[PDB]
């Protein structure tokens, strides 16, 4: 299903600072009490960050596409877990062998299968009476996998697990890094209390997974869940909100 | 001495439905088996050979394949003139063993 | 393709009986033939086989030891020696065929069963 | 990949080998290994034996020359060859000329080795190519074809994605020794601490 | 071990021939294998040479031109195929084993007669 | 240096050899049309050996795939191994004598 989604509204992309923000450690050996001169792929400090939004009030549904260049410092800023994944690869027309983590239903899911990218792929959840569960019913990421090469499931990230929209309170950071046929991830969650922008302060982002993939990254999209609800009743098609 | 199990033991259906029957081999067999359907005063006629084959002659409705332990047989209409028994059969080596039987019946 | 049987006893306690299945309508010597009994309604099963040539023959495991088979071309027939009779014996039986698959010119057999007889009901009683 | 279940628990009887023994293997590193299992002519099971000649697989599917391999004969009853039969060895065995390893030439047309192709008709000069193994109940070992499992010993240049080293050894204390770690190497005693690492 | 050979001639002025030997008691396929020439009363003469295999022939520079020589191992047999034959052709024909030596499993051909059969007499005349 | 290992499991030279290397063809008497086969290499050794040395010893060692005791079905063959010289041979592939 290339399902192939409407009624987009324009604003200009927001910028803001990175406040000291953006570390991760590079290697694996242990120091104590001492001062060490690394020289390294960072984000620099007091630089411009994008800043992204999804909120209804108008529409503002969020999912452009990005390049990739030498590396990604990702941060998200919610309650509800609207985000899911993200979606990496050179060409995105099933051509050549591309990199979907998904946060999924249950687990965290990773493949290296090509797989047919409509002009739109994302990925949303229902709402009914019929079950409790919000079924992830919407897979119109890709059509047909023809073949694959690598393939994982992993723990899922824990959260506050809370369903509103209240005060912000679940900060993450990411760093994405590809070098000699290794792809590196690094993450870290932080609680904060805050309505917007990002706090003073600092903290180091641990190493999280390495993967012996060798393929060829370029560009970079993301996966956020469209809850449809109640809402915004009407068909699938026409009537759907991201929420804040 | 392979066990060579048939099932089930009692549907109904007519006209146009389409049902299926399954059939379980203790050992691997491959795809050697032999459907039958037998008249209750007539002795039984084969429909597919070889797991996959059908007899020349029989009416392309009846539709059957498998490789192994379970096979299917799935009929896409249950026309009047199919009541009859059905019997699987094993064909990897001696002693021959037949199914259990299946009734079939009109609704 | 017609297979005629004969050889029905109303009564057999303990005796010998030679049952006979013959072919017709193709050729003898090129196919290899069965005897695949019936209970009265119950499921069906086979007792005996005898080889395209003849030289090679094979029975079940409650019918080793007491029934025999034989063929002949020159008749065109084959036979079945039945001795040993129990009360439990009383069956239905016929006399089969089996399938010749043509691979690469070659032939094969144990494939399955095409051609049936009229049948036999063979009874014992006391 | 674990090779040490292939000489853990085995009997592979008249066993040949050209190279380096699959066993002991985690000493050398490579990035790829082949093991390539074919169908040969049933007769020729025992016969297969590096040089020599044959009237057979010579002059329509010729064998690799110069091939380096390792001949784990160890004859099978029960994991192929079911009884009854089977029908899968179809290959072309009539050809003017060689094939090269592992060469799909399979072909619904009768092959014509004459001058004069036949017009379907069953008569002279004039052979179907492809052929089925008359497999019986009783047919016989000497005529089921039993696969002898062969592999490829190459060498590439590339870096290795399937490697990896495993000694073991005792861990010993408060004795001064040349250690290796995996990787780092050195020379030292070593004693328990009290420092905490990360994760 | 033993060696036949028949194909004699009482007279060939300008014909064709054909000579025959044939082995029993060892493997025909697994050596090469010489034919000789006897005059009566000379040297001993070579005069072809076929292969294990066949795919080497080699033959004299008398006899390169109008002498043929085949093998077939279905029949155990090898041949020998006389054209264009002069009156100074009578002589002694025999048919020949090769020496293999096994040198750490590997043989080695063309070295030496070590089975030699009984020899027929081809004599020409005009 | 230059390998050609089993040559190296035959005849090795030291890191600082000082001296003359001649070698010259020997395809017309070394090998000939029908038979040549008398020299044998040593396929291979158990370990490699130290400059100047001659390794005499031929005999079926119970090492390799299994313990044969002299079965040599499993390689175990003293491998004096075979000779591989004839007229025709590649261009690589003729008899030199080396001194």
């Amino acid at each position: 299903q290339c399902v192939n989604l409407t009624t987009r509204t324009q604003l200009p992309p927001a910028y803001t600072n990175s406040f000291t923000r953006g570390v991760y450690y590079p290697d694996k050996v242990f120091r104590s009490s001492v001062l060490h001169s690394t020289q390294d792929l960072f984000l620099p400090f007091f630089s411009n960050v994008t800043w992204f939004h999804a909120i209804h009030v108008t529409k503002r549904f969020d999912n452009p596409v990005l390049p990739f260049n030498d590396g990604v410092y990702f941060a998200s800023t919610e309650k509800s877990n609207i985000i899911r994944g993200w979606i990496f690869g050179t060409t995105l027309d099933s051509k050549t062998q591309s990199l979907l983590i998904v946060n999924n239903a249950t687990n965290v899911v990773i493949k290296v299968c090509e797989f047919q990218f409509c002009n739109d792929p994302f990925l949303g959840v229902y709402y009914h009476k019929n079950n409790k569960s919000w079924m992830e019913s919407e897979f119109r990421v890709y059509s047909s996998a023809n073949n694959c090469t690598f393939e994982y499931v992993s723990q899922p990230f824990l959260m506050d697990l809370e369903g509103k929209q209240g005060n912000f309170k679940n900060l993450r950071e990411f760093v994405f890094k590809n070098i000699d046929g290794y792809f590196k991830i690094y993450s870290k969650h932080t609680p904060i209390n805050l309505v917007r922008d990002l706090p003073q302060g600092f903290s180091a982002l641990e190493p999280l997974v390495d993967l012996p993939i060798g393929i060829n990254i370029t560009r970079f999209q993301t996966l956020l869940a469209l809850h449809r609800s109640y809402l915004t009743p009407g068909d699938s098609s026409s009537g759907w909100t991201a929420g804040a | 001495d392979i066990q060579m199990t048939q099932s089930p033991s009692s549907v109904s259906a007519s006209v146009g439905d389409r049902v299926i029957i399954t059939c379980r081999a203790s050992q691997g067999i491959s795809s050697w088996l032999a459907w039958y359907q037998q008249k209750p005063g007539k002795a039984p006629k084969v429909l597919i050979y070889d797991a996959s084959s059908l007899q020349s002659g029989v009416p392309s409705r009846f539709s059957g394949s498998g490789y192994g332990t379970d096979f299917t047989l799935t009929i896409s209409s249950l026309q009047p003139e199919d009541s009859a028994t059905y019997y699987c059969q094993q064909a990897k080596s001696f002693p021959i063993t037949f199914g259990q039987g299946t009734r079939l019946e009109i609704k | 393709v017609q297979l005629v049987e004969s050889g029905g006893g109303v009564v057999q306690p303990g005796r010998s009986l030679r049952l006979s299945c013959a072919a017709s309508g193709f050729t003898f010597s090129s196919y290899a033939f069965h005897w695949v009994r019936q209970a009265p309604g119950k499921g069906l099963e086979w007792v005996a086989v005898i080889s395209y040539d003849g030289s090679n023959q094979y029975y079940a495991d409650s019918v080793k030891g007491r029934f025999t088979i034989s063929r002949d071309n020159s008749k065109n027939t084959l036979y079945l020696q039945m001795n040993s009779l129990r009360a439990d014996d009383t069956a239905v039986y016929y006399c089969a065929r089996d399938l010749a698959i043509a691979v690469a010119g070659t032939w094969h057999y144990y494939n399955g069963m095409d051609v049936w007889g009229q049948g036999t009901t063979v009874t014992v009683s006391s | 990949a674990d090779y040490s279940v292939l000489y853990n628990s085995a009997s592979f009887s008249t066993f040949k080998c050209y190279g380096v023994s699959p066993t002991k293997l985690n000493d050398l590193c490579f990035t790829n290994v082949y093991a390539d299992s074919f169908v040969i002519r049933g007769d020729e099971v025992r016969q297969i034996a590096p040089g020599q000649t044959g009237k057979i697989a010579d002059y329509n599917y010729k064998l690799p020359d110069d091939f380096t391999g390792c001949v784990i004969a160890w004859n099978s009853n029960n994991l192929d060859s079911k009884v009854g039969g089977n029908y899968n060895y179809l290959y072309r065995l009539f050809r003017k000329s060689n094939l090269k390893p592992f060469e799909r030439d399979i072909s619904t047309e009768i092959y014509q080795a004459g001058s004069t192709p036949c017009n379907g008709v069953e008569g002279f000069n004039c052979y179907f190519p492809l052929q089925s193994y008359g497999f019986q109940p009783t047919n016989g070992v000497g005529y089921q074809p039993y696969r002898v499992v062969v592999l490829s010993f190459e060498l590439l240049h590339a870096p290795a994605t399937v490697c990896g080293p495993k000694k073991s050894t005792n861990l010993v204390k408060n004795k001064c020794v040349n250690f290796n770690f995996n990787g780092l190497t050195g020379t030292g005693v070593l004693t328990e601490s009290n420092k905490k690492f990360l994760p």
